């Protein structure tokens, strides 16, 4: 998913 | 607003050399180009070369041997030299605005009428 | 380097009738980038300096008439007047500006 | 001004005067996590030669800034040249964001708008994104402050006022301009700017470029013997190959490699 993609990016960062 | 003139020395004897200037106003060198081109009486339009905005030079591979063409930005002037004129080089000689991304050459001079 | 042959070098026509005339290019003028030819034409009237009439070989210059249009793609190219005017009469150019410039030999428009 | 690389800045706001002299970014910006700033951080803080960024703009987890009004006034394009999965522009847990404040973006060229989880955020209702992006169907708007009390003289679009803070309308041209932008008194920039220029009708004049940049002027396409280059700019053969020494040309382009199909020549891409 996009938003999955998305979150995932942010999530990495963390 | 935009102007362009050729200040040419009317006579040449043969095997001397062509200086002119080409004086120009309502745009900025930097960003425009600047061809030569001249027409011997009654006859066709022959390219002889330009000044890109970054003074890089482009001339006629037929006269590529007798041209040089340098410019002045803070002056506003292109200056067009050719060496050993001959009686086939009488012509007048025009510069003209080259928008290069854009249009071809629009803003011509009226010309100088130049006499071997 | 470029070679542009123009067609005819010298026409007759009376005001009011169309007039088309041709300029071959050695090589192709269609730019890969816009897909659009890097054709001009030009007006020189008598006594006076050339006038810049239509670019990539289609588009008209502001202040040119509706009744000039230029056609043609890659290395075959026309210029038509659909309805001549006393005051054009004058030698047409075709110019290249793919690469340095060249021009044609000139349409000469004459007027009876 | 200077045309700088992507950057992406965390932590701390140290690295951020790297963008100083920058008129361009030529590439992305990415702020993020910056967990120890606090509004009086970027009371006095400001990039106004910052005009344009060629793909996304993207800023998450920034403490303490309540507005992009000082820190990007002049921002005016974001090109989308490459972009964040399909967004241009991406403002996420921005905390105590209160409005974005870019109120000299005229033009998003390509991709969507992202602008999510923003508790505080408010004048995102104000904001007409048709007049900035061809197509605002694919932009994802939601849980944001937005009763926020939006208060904007301003230009009114499908019908609402337009406005990106209590002190900046949205500019608003009119339609013969097209993206083209224009002058206070409505006269339209020329027709190879995009967005904004000093003065109407003149190609040198622009505040940024519809096609590509050459020589300090806006034009239709880059000419032979020069290179499209980051798909806004011409560079000549020199500079394709200075990038190459520590990049090819192909199509009239100076790209990272030849597509393909193709293998270069030693620099041009052929079959
Ligand atoms: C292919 O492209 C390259 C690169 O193009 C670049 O990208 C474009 C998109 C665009 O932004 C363009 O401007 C870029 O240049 C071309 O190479 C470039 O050529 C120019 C010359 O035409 C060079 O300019 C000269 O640079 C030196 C050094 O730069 C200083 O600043 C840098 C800032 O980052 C520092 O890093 C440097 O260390 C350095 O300090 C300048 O000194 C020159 O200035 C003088 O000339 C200009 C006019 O050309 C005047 O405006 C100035 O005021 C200077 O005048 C001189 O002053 C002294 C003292 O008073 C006097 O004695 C001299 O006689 C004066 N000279 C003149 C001529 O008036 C230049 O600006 C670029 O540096 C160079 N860039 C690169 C990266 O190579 C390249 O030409 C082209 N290739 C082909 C095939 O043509
Ligand atoms: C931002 O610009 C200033 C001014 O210099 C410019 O940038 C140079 C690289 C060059 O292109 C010049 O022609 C420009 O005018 C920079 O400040 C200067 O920094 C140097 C040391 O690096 C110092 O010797 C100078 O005196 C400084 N000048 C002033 C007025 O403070 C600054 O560093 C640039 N920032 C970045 C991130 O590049
Ligand atoms: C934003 O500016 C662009 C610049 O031209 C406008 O046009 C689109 O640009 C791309 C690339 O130049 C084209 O492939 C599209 O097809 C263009 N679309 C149209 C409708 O021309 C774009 O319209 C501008 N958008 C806004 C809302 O300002
Ligand atoms: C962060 O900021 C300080 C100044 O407060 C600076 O000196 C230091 O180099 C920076 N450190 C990191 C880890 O970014
Ligand atoms: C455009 O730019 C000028 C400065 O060049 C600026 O003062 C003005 O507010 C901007 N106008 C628009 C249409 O955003």
């Amino acid at each position: 998913s996009l938003d999955e993609s998305f979150y995932d990016w942010f999530e990495r960062q963390l | 607003q935009v102007q362009l003139k050729e200040s040419g020395p009317g006579l040449v004897a043969p095997s001397q050399s062509l200086s002119i200037t080409c004086t120009v106003s309502g745009f900025p060198l930097t960003a425009y180009g600047v061809n030569w081109v001249r027409q011997p009486p009654g006859k066709g339009l022959e390219w002889l070369g330009m000044i890109w905005g970054d003074g890089n030079t482009d001339y006629n591979s037929a006269l590529k041997s007798r041209l040089s063409i340098s410019k002045d930005n803070s002056k506003s002037q292109v200056f067009l030299k050719m060496n050993s004129l001959q009686t086939d080089d009488t012509a007048r000689y025009y510069c003209a605005r080259d928008p290069y991304g854009s249009k071809p050459m629009d803003y011509w001079g009226q010309g100088t009428s130049v006499t071997v | 380097d470029i070679v542009m042959s123009q067609s005819p070098s010298s026409l007759v026509v009376s005001v009011g009738e169309k007039v088309t005339m041709s300029c071959k290019s050695s090589q192709s003028l269609l730019y890969s980038s816009n897909q659009k030819n890097f054709l001009a034409w030009y007006q020189q009237k008598p006594g006076q300096s050339p006038k810049l009439l239509i670019y990539w070989a289609s588009t008209r210059e502001s202040g040119v008439p509706d009744r000039f249009t230029g056609s043609g793609s890659g290395t075959d190219f026309t210029l038509t007047i659909s309805s001549v005017k006393a005051e054009d009469l004058a030698v047409y150019y075709c110019q290249q500006y793919f690469r340095y410039r060249t021009f044609g030999g000139g349409t000469k428009l004459e007027i009876k | 001004g200077e045309v700088c690389p992507g950057m992406d800045i965390r932590n701390n706001l140290t690295r951020l005067h790297e963008l100083e002299n920058c008129s361009v970014i030529e590439g992305h910006l990415q702020i993020l996590l910056m967990f120890k700033t606090r509004p009086e951080d970027f009371r006095d803080l400001s990039f106004p030669k910052l005009i344009m960024i060629t793909d996304y703009l993207l800023l998450f987890r920034v403490y303490g800034l309540e507005s992009l009004k000082d820190l990007f006034p002049n921002l005016t394009v974001i090109r989308g040249s490459r972009l964040f999965f399909n967004y241009a522009l991406v403002i996420f847990e921005m905390v105590h964001l209160k409005e974005l404040g870019l109120y000299n973006l005229m033009n998003i060229t390509r991709g969507s708008v992202r602008i999510e989880k923003n508790n505080e955020l408010c004048y995102l209702a104000t904001i007409d994104w048709s007049r900035i992006l061809d197509s605002v169907e694919d932009n994802h708007i939601v849980l944001n402050k937005d009763e926020c009390g939006d208060i904007c003289n301003c230009p009114a679009t499908v019908f609402v006022e337009r406005c990106w803070t209590h002190s900046h309308c949205q500019k608003v041209c009119p339609t013969i301009c097209k993206s083209h932008g224009c002058t206070a008194e409505g006269l339209c920039c020329h027709s190879e700017c995009l967005g904004n220029c000093s003065q109407p009708d003149d190609p040198t004049k622009c505040v940024a470029c519809r096609n590509f940049y050459l020589d300090g002027r806006c034009v239709e396409t880059c000419p032979p013997p020069y290179y499209h280059f980051q798909d806004w700019r011409c560079v000549n053969f020199s500079f394709c190959q200075d990038l190459h020494h520590k990049y090819v040309i192909h199509n009239n382009k100076c790209i990272p490699e030849c597509p393909s199909g193709y293998t270069m020549n030693s620099l041009l891409c052929t079959p």
